[PDB]
């Protein structure tokens, strides 16, 4: 199972998920988990033996789930004539990813500053 | 004293280390090609 649980991501997201949200749920936090992994291939050793390390990538997981299941049916709006509502202008999002300033979080930063280096071969 | 024949073997080998030496200046003269004279933006 993944670092992270189902749980987790109920903690952030305050509505309790139904079954078909569940299994949602998990296929999600595996991908994030894989993603991690990816970049990160001591995650697991690391989260083994460091109790801050596992609340960063246990809490980084949800997060990245929780961003994706919110609101996945697509809604603005809902009525039956006796109660309605309608959301907030929310970004129509399709994919998981884990933010730059996360990515520092986990440790692994990257600069936009890099080097383009002119070479021509040495005659002999 | 010193055998003629191994002081001839001994400096043909003394007079053929030389030579590696000689073309090192031969090459400048004559206008031979040298890697330090190939200018490095000209395409290979």
């Amino acid at each position: 199972a993944t670092l992270a649980t189902h749980e987790d991501v109920t903690a952030f997201w305050a509505r309790t998920p139904t079954a078909e949200e569940i299994v949602l749920i998990n296929r999600r936090l595996a991908q994030a988990e894989r993603m991690l992994l990816r970049a990160i291939p001591e995650l697991l050793i690391k989260a083994s033996s460091d109790p801050v390390f596992r609340a960063e990538v246990i809490d980084i997981e949800a997060e990245a789930v929780l961003r994706l299941v919110r609101n996945h049916e697509g809604y603005l709006s809902e009525t039956d004539g006796n109660y309605t509502y309608m959301l907030q202008a929310q970004d129509p999002n399709r994919k998981l990813e884990i933010l730059p300033e996360e990515w520092e979080v986990l440790g692994i930063v990257r600069s936009g500053l890099g080097i383009l280096v002119p070479t021509v071969v040495l005659p002999s | 004293s010193i055998d003629p024949e191994k002081l001839r073997d001994q400096l043909l080998d003394a007079f053929e280390n030389k030579q590696n030496e000689l073309k090192s200046s031969k090459a400048y003269y004559d206008a031979e090609r040298r890697p330090d004279a190939i200018g490095l933006a000209v395409p290979l």
